């Protein structure tokens, strides 16, 4: 009774992909601060 | 004499010894300090700048 059954082989079927997502600053720069006075005599 | 001989209401004010500081003495009754402060000048430049 050959028939009575059959192997199977199994896949994922719906499968999908996606890009990774990465922070970034945008710009950069440095505004100077300010000091000093004079001395005195 | 001594500190203690000074009344206690005039301990309160300048007190002098005789002979030592009689130029005081002279002073004062001219109504003038020892020691004088020069004259005050301006304020001092705010040079504040960057670096």
């Amino acid at each position: 009774a050959e028939e009575g059954a059959l192997v199977a082989a199994v896949e994922p079927g719906p499968l999908a992909d996606g890009a990774a997502v990465r922070l970034a600053l945008a710009g950069e720069g440095e505004a100077c601060p300010l000091l000093g006075s004079p001395g005195a005599g | 004499a001594k500190k203690e001989h000074v009344p206690t209401w005039l301990q309160n004010t300048h007190v002098y010894s005789w002979p030592k500081n009689k130029k005081n003495i002279l002073l004062r009754l001219l109504r003038e300090e020892e020691f004088v402060a020069p004259p005050r000048g301006p304020l001092p430049t705010l040079q504040v700048v960057p670096l």
